[PDB]
């Protein structure tokens, strides 16, 4: 009984509210919209800007303030679209309800996607670890209380200086911690500001399982020192951003050694950001890759603070007390295997998307229709043909996005359980 | 001049779809 | 942002015109047109005759002297179509120079095979072969004058309908015979003796067979027809013969074997030339078994009727035991030369029924220049958003006359 143009709504319609409705984990990154809208199917690298706040100055006349920061830029690709192809079979049509289903069940398998994707950047980009034996518990005794370590560890580096920080539970820790589920929906969410506060803590089944590292007497190779630099020359001779979030480092050996695993140097101390205090608590890395057998690279750049080559505008990037000496040791931190709980700040975490470059009506085998959703940001397509092998039509969903781990030393991931 | 007026009637060809015509133009305007 | 006539009209414009551009090669071989055209997706066996060579008929009487003659065809296969199956992006389409490009780029690779295919089927199905110890130059005293040979092999045997003949250069051998090319194209057709370059010439790797000799004394005669399994009566390809050798380890398609004694005649008048018969393998069917491409049809051989002995084309028959000489001793890239109808290109348009299903966009071209018969193709998929375009070209090359096809061979020291 539908007729093309209903097909098109309906399912538009349906996507939409669907994936705003299931995500909670994308509605907290932050969304970027790229000033580029390119008709080209292999997307440009974005540069996005990472800012910095200035100290205020205050008086009347300013002539003087220059102290112009260091400007660093983030680089996030977009990879091929998620897409979800399927067969509309005759039942599908009967009526708008049996459409509506087919299309929210694709729009369930997308957004769960979406979820994951943003789940597994967490884990495996979080650079705060914090790790003891005991596991997540109400009583105080002898459990954690990840909220509150958390927390301290957020004040003490003065990352989130005012707004929020999002905390996500798996769901076992989730009924450890003490949260009642009662009168909630499935992610914790109260079925119901935005300028500051809005600290939520929400319990997403998506967290993935950190193996634990095989990986034993790894020591730095080398004295390594690493700058904050804005800019360097590409092969062409041109100037090209440097993503100053990935330095690798050189190590004995880097077997064992996986994307996911954290380390935490020995004789590193973490600063606070503003003050550029040391803090008593060890500095934790994470990797990202293994580039070889003896390199690998890690979430947060290590920019010692005792540092005379350091420029004073390179300086105010500093998180590390002591760069890495010659023979340090990489003190693995996760141990064991564990469900992870993420939390980040603000800005953590960037959801770009840009619109599908599709060209619609040219080719009347397909009718491509291009849909966005505001509430996550994800750009997407839906395109119906028909099959003569089935005796109906194939549609697809395709949402087109790219998720950035924008400022990872504000991401943090909590694993419970490290016993030994 | 009819260059232009030439062009505008290849634009006409081509939008039609009839490829002599087109190229039989194309011809002309060179 | 182009519509969909506009499509057609760009991407058929810019095929025909870059093809009949970048095919110096093609637009030398005849075109030849198959005179039953019908809407069939199977390859037939065309035979298009060779020209009738007669005996001498001298008298007032002459009874019963019209029949008894041969006619003899050759058999060209067209095959399958040469397609180049590819996506249509939307930067691609986004406006009409993009879209020239990628039309472009597609037309490229088709005159890419079109071309390598006749330059291969020169090189290696060539007779004419002429080597030299020295290599290609304008130094009398050292060099080789190749396009002077080639002229005068062509014009001693008589092969050559007086109309000239093409010469083919590769662009070393090009550079080094002293040409111009100021007042030339980029392939020296002096754009508005025609001697060419061309860039897809093959290399004739050398041949290693030593101690080859015919196995026994073979006769090879020109048979019009035969019956096949069925009994109907088809015609004969006379250019291969199947010659019985000693050994054929070492040897390979494409390779330009001589024998001892045997010589060219001229083709019309029958005299013997000093030239030794040269003769290329097309295949190697098995360990004592090669196929040569000019049937050796003997002068002095009494088996034959007068009507056979018109086209004789040596000096004598295969001797019992008689050296089989490698002409290809050393690796050289190939300059190929042909006259008139030594090669033919066999197409006729694709079959097709034009706005009949819906979603699949057929457009039917063809390339005069060329005279290949295309079809250009769009429809939209969703397994890759894009729209799918298709563009094929049906021909078939055929080398009528493997004995005016000539293969030149610089530099073969030994």
């Amino acid at each position: 009984a539908l007729n093309e143009g209903q097909i098109v709504t309906l399912a538009v319609d349906e996507i939409i509210e669907t994936i705003s409705a299931i995500t909670p984990m994308a509605q907290k990154a932050k969304k970027y919209t790229p000033p580029a809208a390119s008709m080209q199917r292999s997307s440009n690298t974005i540069w996005m800007p990472v800012e910095q706040e200035s100290p205020t100055q205050e008086g009347w006349d300013l002539t003087d303030k220059a102290t112009g920061l260091l400007e660093l830029n983030v680089a996030v690709n977009m990879g091929e679209p998620d897409n979800d192809f399927f067969q509309l079979r005759a039942d599908d049509l009967r009526d708008e309800t049996a459409y509506r289903r087919r299309i929210q069940s694709a729009a369930r398998k997308l957004a769960n996607n979406v979820e994951l994707k943003v789940a597994n950047m967490a884990a495996e980009m979080g650079s705060l670890v914090i790790t003891s034996p005991d596991a997540i518990g109400t009583n105080t005794a002898d459990a954690w209380n990840f909220v509150a370590d958390a927390e301290e560890i957020m004040f003490s580096r003065e990352l989130n200086r005012d707004m929020g920080t999002s905390y996500f539970f798996n769901p076992q820790d989730y009924k450890k911690a003490g949260y009642d589920l009662t009168k909630r929906d499935i992610f914790g969410r109260i079925p119901e500001r935005q300028v500051a506060g809005f600290d939520d803590v929400l319990r997403s089944p998506k967290l993935p399982v950190l193996t634990k590292s095989t990986a034993t007497g790894i020591t730095v190779s080398g004295a390594q020192s690493f700058k904050p630099v804005a800019w360097q020359l590409d092969n062409d001779g041109n100037k090209v951003n440097v993503d100053n979030r990935f330095a690798t480092v050189t190590l004995s050996a880097t077997t064992g050694m996986k994307r996911g695993d954290k380390i935490s140097f020995a004789g590193v101390k973490f600063l606070g950001q503003m003050a550029k205090n040391v803090l008593a608590q060890d500095a934790t890395f994470s990797v990202v890759r293994v580039v070889d057998g003896t390199h690998v690279e890690i979430t947060p750049k290590p920019v010692a603070l005792d540092d005379v080559s350091l420029s004073p505008e390179q300086r105010a990037y500093a998180n590390v007390n002591t760069s890495l000496a010659d023979a340090m040791a990489v003190n693995i931190l996760n141990v064991k295997d564990a469900r992870t709980n993420v939390f980040w700040a603000d800005d953590a975490i960037r959801i770009v998307s840009q619109p599908i470059p599709a060209n619609h009506e040219l080719f009347a085998g397909m009718k491509t229709t291009s849909f966005s959703i505001p509430d996550v940001g994800l750009n997407g397509i839906f395109a119906t043909q028909g099959d003569i092998s089935t005796l109906s039509g194939l549609c697809r969903i395709a949402l087109w996005y790219g998720v950035n781990a924008t400022r990872p030393e504000a991401i943090g991931v909590g694993l419970p359980g490290q016993t030994a | 001049a009819n260059k232009d007026a030439i062009r505008k009637q290849m634009d006409a060809a081509a939008s039609k779809g009839d490829v002599e015509t087109y190229r039989k133009l194309k011809a002309k305007l060179k």
